[PDB]
């Protein structure tokens, strides 16, 4: 009717999904690297 | 990019190694805090080391 | 287009595993405490 | 025809995908610990701000 | 049916044809010749090696032109030649000889008003026109591409109906037509002809080329100019197009080199020799000034009336001549609109001014775009400084 | 009076002696025209010019800083290999890529005509 979605005929949300993923585990930038950023700096800071 | 930032591709090892070093970062980074608060806890130190964290996450 | 409801369950799987991987992660939980 | 062989591209590029799935498919339950050492952190890192 | 075909002989007169093959030379007649028999065959008896190794004993003969016109006129074919070697003999002269065409161009808009890039299927396109032009009239249409140009020039020949006249069964011919097709190019080129027949002609033309939205041919310019290759140079899909006069530097790009090229030879580095321009008013008030400023002030001439130091190549002689031009220049003197109709004549207008601009006649410090040759071969109305064309 | 202008002739000195339909020369207009107006909030820097002059070649090393986004900018560093005469681009290779972009600029900067790649990093 109008308020349905249960065929996936035209959906963008998984190419969201897929770009957020992608910028999760990014080799180069990701979320584990600016972990190791951030463990550099406050060893510069500290050390 | 994994392929050529690994040299050992393993790809799907990638995956399950990832959460491990994510983990050990996380208590690593823990233990850097804990000594950076304890060893100064100044106030230009603990402002530059805040600022530093804020820039390092958010951007 | 046969291929089309493939694609759904194929998405639908890969989305399932990498939202249960993101949630592993827990990148938003460590992103609103670093701000 | 056409139809056909625009469907066999996106049965090809539904391989693709699915073989990149079973190639991210790893078993962990480990969020836990990451959760509590990120709460530890963020509450020493909140004890260190206050100062 | 009402399509003529390339084997149907019209009734020629035999001693136009016979003047008309003299301006052709004998290289080119010897090509015809051997294409003509490979193709249609003629009176003459013989193998088709055996007239090659006849018209070679002619070429090595060294005899004239006049004799083998005879016999290409009076044994090959004596009945009369075919419509097809009647078109082929005058685009053969078209191309030896493209000073003595003019043509009018016309763009070719649709629609909306956006112009239509035309592009043919040239063996399609002419089954087309002949089809679409055998309901009106009796039409042979014949497609040749230029040696040099890329163009696709067609010709399209109309024939009519038929004291007393004894008996002829004829087919009077009539002037033939040219569109000169550009390979992209929304100008289109056509013969200067203002009868019905031309209006026929191009109004087939546009209902035959479009087959997807109605075109409409709207004519760009009311002044013929000669010689095809200065309209494709002026109008057609060329640099030198929208950069004319003053600023054919910019369409020869004769002055910047690539970013990836030598810094030493710049011209930022090495400099360029000027003069310093008085713009008191002094020319009006003046003898043997010094040969090194004088070469100056003529290169100041060149550059202005031509683009480029050395131009593009007596020296007067333009990239295209233009034979007439008017424009009508408009200011507005204290709200009063102040027109000047300045018309021009001759073979070359702005190689004539850059003549009389050397002799000291025009200053060249106030002569404007316009008349220096920018936007060449349109006349038009200069309102405001802008230079709008004429309809 | 014949006078000779250069790449740092005054502008007022070149309107004097201008008839001629070809750009300005003054090279800081025409630079201040290329960072103010055609590229604006982009630091282009150029810091090695060397060249083998053996060969003929010219090496030159520039860093883009596309700087729209002031806070976290994203600048890369090209090094090209001159023919400086029958000019070709025999070789360009990409010395440094920011980490913050490096995974898009990965994907573009695998196909060749580095032209279309700045093109379109600045877009």
């Amino acid at each position: 009717s109008q308020d349905s979605e249960d065929d996936s005929i035209r959906d963008d949300s998984n190419i969201l999904d897929i770009a957020h993923f992608v910028d999760l585990m990014d080799p180069y930038n990701g979320l584990l690297k600016k972990i190791n950023k951030i463990n550099e700096n406050l060893s510069n800071e500290l050390q | 990019s994994i392929k050529e930032a690994s040299e050992d591709d393993d790809i799907s090892e990638y995956f399950a190694t990832y959460n491990g070093k994510l983990v050990v970062a996380l208590e690593e980074m823990k233990l850097l805090l804990e000594e950076a608060v304890k060893t100064f806890g100044n106030s230009p130190e603990k402002r530059e080391k805040i600022k530093k964290i804020l820039s390092e996450l958010k951007k | 287009l046969p291929s089309l409801k493939e694609y759904t369950k194929k998405s639908k799987e890969l989305k399932e595993t990498m939202g249960q991987m993101i949630s592993d992660s827990h990148e938003e939980e460590i992103k609103e405490v670093f701000v | 025809q056409r139809l056909q062989i625009l469907d066999d591209a996106i049965q090809e590029k539904t391989s693709e995908l699915a073989e990149f799935e079973n190639m991210v498919r790893s078993p962990s339950a480990g969020d836990n610990a990451i959760p509590g050492l990120l709460q530890i952190i963020q509450s020493y890192i909140n004890l260190l701000e206050e100062n | 049916e009402l399509r003529l075909e390339d084997n149907y002989v019209p009734t020629s007169d035999t001693l136009v044809v016979f003047k008309q093959l003299m301006k052709l030379p004998v290289t080119v007649l010897y090509d015809l010749t051997l294409s003509w028999f490979a193709k249609f065959g003629g009176s003459f008896d013989g193998d088709i090696y055996l007239l090659t190794e006849t018209l070679d004993l002619l070429i090595e003969k060294g005899v004239r032109r006049n004799v083998i016109v005879n016999r290409i006129l009076y044994v090959y074919w004596p009945d009369g030649l075919n419509v097809f070697q009647l078109a082929e003999i005058d685009c053969h002269l078209m191309i030896s000889k493209p000073e003595k065409f003019k043509w009018l161009p016309s763009k070719a808009l649709r629609g909306d008003g956006k112009p239509y890039v035309v592009k043919l299927q040239p063996a399609k396109f002419i089954e087309n026109l002949q089809t679409d032009l055998a309901k009106i009239y009796h039409c042979h249409v014949y497609m040749f591409k230029h040696p040099s140009l890329p163009v696709l020039i067609t010709r399209i020949q109309l024939f009519d109906s038929n004291l007393d006249k004894f008996q002829g069964k004829p087919l009077i011919s009539r002037r033939p037509y040219y569109v000169a097709f550009p390979l992209n190019s929304p100008i289109i080129f056509h013969s200067v002809d203002k009868d019905i027949y031309a209006r026929l002609v191009l109004q087939s033309i546009s209902r035959t080329i479009s087959e997807r939205e109605t075109i409409i041919f709207k004519p760009v310019q009311k002044i013929p100019v000669k010689s095809i290759h200065n309209i494709m140079t002026l109008l057609g899909p060329s640099r030198f197009a929208e950069s004319m006069g003053p600023w054919e530097c910019y369409a020869s790009a004769n002055f910047e080199r690539s970013p990836l090229h030598d810094y030493k030879k710049h011209q930022g580095l090495t400099g360029k020799k000027v003069m310093v321009r008085e713009f008191d008013d002094s020319f009006l008030n003046d003898g043997k000034e010094e040969p090194e400023i004088r070469r100056l002030r003529l290169e100041k001439n060149m550059i202005k009336f031509k683009g480029s130091a050395n131009g593009v190549m007596s020296r007067y002689s333009s990239l295209v001549p233009i034979e007439k031009v008017g424009f009508t220049l408009k200011n507005e003197i204290n709200s009063r609109i102040i027109t000047i109709k300045l018309k021009f004549n001759g073979n070359d207008i702005f190689g004539g001014l850059h003549e009389l601009c050397d002799k000291n006649l025009i200053n060249i410090d106030k002569v404007p775009g316009w008349l220096a040759g920018e936007n060449g071969s349109f006349s038009g109305t200069i309102m405001n400084g802008d230079f709008q064309r004429e309809q | 009076r014949v006078e000779r202008i250069n790449g740092l002739t005054n502008l007022q000195k070149e309107l004097v002696t201008k008839y001629d339909t070809l750009p300005l020369l003054n090279m800081n207009l025409r630079l201040s025209y290329l960072r103010d107006h055609t590229y604006p909030h982009l630091q282009v820097s150029v810091q090695s010019r060397d060249r083998v002059h053996n060969d003929g070649i010219e090496v030159l090393v520039v860093n883009y800083k596309f700087c729209r986004n002031t806070m976290n900018p994203f600048e890369i560093q090209f090094k090209m290999f001159y023919k400086f005469e029958d000019s070709t681009l025999l070789k360009w290779e990409i010395l440094r890529i920011s980490t913050n972009v490096r995974l898009k600029a990965k994907q573009l900067l695998a196909t060749r005509n580095f032209q279309k790649c700045l093109l379109s990093l600045y877009e």
